[PDB]
């Protein structure tokens, strides 16, 4: 009944080391032997393993093993007194930002006397967002539609934090729009978009205003959407 | 990309089957079995085949895994909604002496009819540029499954600085977006004759385009 | 402190084997071949020992040697 949590600060700034912890419970790793390894999954994207330690409880020590592709910034260590396996991580970049997970490697029976490795417990994983960002308000840009329909619309670019809100003609305009999620940035900034599909026709006589709200700035713009 | 190539995209109807490929090489997947993990919305990934073809503990009959040559291979029958999920196959590489991850199949249990995304691409807006910034902006909805591969292109060349892409987003009619954004100074925006948003979708690349002399 | 490779970072590829059990706080062993026709590991593995060939007599005969890869196959109850 082996149980894993990992626990870290959250964010982290560039430069910065990130130190993770991952603690075991319903065994003890310092009883006989317990191999410990990290992965991360960037938000969005795959798994990627970034170490491991071998531990032994009677001498406790444990060697160690490393993704070469982390370029020895990471370091995995073991604290038996507190039945946990730890994770440094030195001169992070956006690069680094992820969800961390910690795992137990075991060498599983295939019935016929053979074994070979998997990473057969998992914890939950904890999010670690490499960002220097603070509060920003976004710059606005009427996105004009297209020289039956024409799409419009408003960038909202470069902002800090989450969330922004969006509407249209002050909530008058409903139908067509599509607000989309944010992406965020390398450089921990985000940016989203909203675009209304409305009748070509409409684009002469119809006045078009977007309405972009970011209260952690205490920034709210009103843009009006002209062709061009 | 890694190592292991895995489709990024699998989908049935319930009930029938779904076949996942993992392919490698003799470095990997030809010396080394393979390990494969499930993870579902929101959860941490968990041990579901080991060994090629071993069900880990209460995997239920329908998965199954096996190993041929350099490629493994995930079998999910009788397909549920639950399987809905991402499923990453595993194994070492004694090249680069590691352990290496595919990049992950979504599966999609399709509980409406496929349906190709709607693309929109803007240029950047002359507020922008007088702004001393250009961003070009790739809209994308209404697709389904939600999984899409988004390329850019300088006339017909590839760019891949500056690029930034969300993940896909459910929209209320169960469909999804994405949006991707290109982030160039004015004078890169005016060094092309065209760029161009590429969005993938089930094997099939659609492509909008725009030109800064227009 | 077993030949089973709890402390082994790394596997060997089929027809081999840790040249010696992985310890805590010695440099990993090597990978060495099988005994050719003697014994064999069809499959990755971790630990310091490879698998005894088949034997065949009982009614049975050899059809193929033991290979560093392969076990014998029997023959003809
Ligand atoms: C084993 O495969 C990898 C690359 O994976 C892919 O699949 C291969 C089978 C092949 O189709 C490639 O086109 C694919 O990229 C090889 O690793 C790459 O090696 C090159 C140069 O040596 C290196 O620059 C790349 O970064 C490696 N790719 C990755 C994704 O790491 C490897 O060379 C193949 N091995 C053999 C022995 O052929």
């Amino acid at each position: 009944q082996l149980q894993l949590q990992e626990s870290g600060p959250g964010l982290v700034k560039p430069s910065e080391t990130l130190s993770l912890t991952c603690t075991v419970s319903g065994a003890s790793i310092s009883a006989n032997s317990y191999y410990g390894v990290w992965v991360r999954q960037s938000p969005g994207k795959g798994l990627e393993w970034v170490g491991s330690i071998a531990y032994r409880g009677n001498s406790n020590s444990g060697s160690t093993y490393y993704n070469p592709s982390l370029k020895s910034r990471a370091t995995v260590s073991v604290d038996s007194s507190k039945n946990q396996v730890s994770l440094r991580l030195t001169s992070v970049t956006a690069a680094d930002t992820a969800l961390y997970y910690c795992a137990r490697r075991q060498l599983l029976d295939d019935g016929t006397g053979y074994q070979w490795a998997a990473f057969d417990v998992w914890g939950q994983g904890t999010m670690v967002t490499v960002s220097s960002a603070s509060t920003k308000g976004p710059s606005v840009f009427p996105l004009a539609p297209s020289s039956g329909t024409a799409a419009l619309g408003c960038l909202v670019k470069d902002y800090f934090p989450e969330p922004v809100t969006v509407s249209w003609n002050s909530g008058a305009l409903t139908s067509g729009v599509h607000t989309f999620p944010a992406v965020l940035q390398s450089s921990g900034l985000y940016s989203l978009s909203s675009v209304v599909t409305v009748p070509s026709s409409s684009l002469g006589t119809q006045t078009y205003i977007c309405n972009v709200n970011h209260k952690p700035s205490n920034t709210k713009v009103d843009k009006k959407v002209e062709p061009k | 990309q890694s190592v292991l190539t895995q489709p990024p995209s699998v989908s049935e109807a319930p009930r029938q089957t779904v076949t996942i490929s993992c392919s490698g090489n003799s470095s990997n997947i030809g010396r080394y079995p393979v390990n494969w993990y499930q993870q579902l919305p929101g959860k941490a990934p968990k041990l579901l085949i080991y060994s090629d073809n071993l069900r880990f503990s209460g995997v239920p009959d329908r998965f199954s895994g096996s190993k041929s040559g350099t490629t493994a291979s995930l079998a999910i029958r009788d397909l549920l909604s639950e399987d809905e999920a991402d499923y990453y196959c595993s194994t070492w590489d004694d090249t680069l002496e590691g352990w290496v991850f595919g990049g992950g199949t979504k599966v999609t249990v399709l509980g409406q009819p496929k349906a190709a995304p709607s693309v929109t691409l803007f240029p950047p807006s002359s507020e922008e540029l007088q702004a001393n910034k250009a961003t070009l902006v790739c809209l994308i909805s209404d697709f389904y499954p939600g999984a899409v591969t988004v390329a850019w292109k300088a006339d017909s060349s590839p760019v891949k600085a500056g690029v930034e892409t969300t993940t896909p987003s459910k929209q209320s009619n169960n469909k999804y977006a994405a949006s991707s954004y290109l982030s160039l100074t004015p004078e890169q925006w005016k060094s092309h004759r065209s760029y161009s948003c590429q969005v993938t979708h089930e094997g099939s690349t659609v492509e909008k385009t725009v030109a800064p002399t227009e | 402190l077993h030949h089973d490779g709890q402390f082994c970072h790394k596997p060997c590829p089929p027809g081999e084997r840790k040249a010696r059990d992985c310890t805590v706080n010695g440099d990993e062993p090597d990978c060495v071949p099988c005994q050719e026709g003697k014994e064999y590991t069809d499959k990755a593995h971790f630990s310091s020992k490879c698998r005894r060939c088949r034997l065949c007599g009982h009614g049975l005969e050899v059809e193929i040697n033991c290979t560093r890869t392969q076990n014998t196959k029997c023959r003809c109850c």
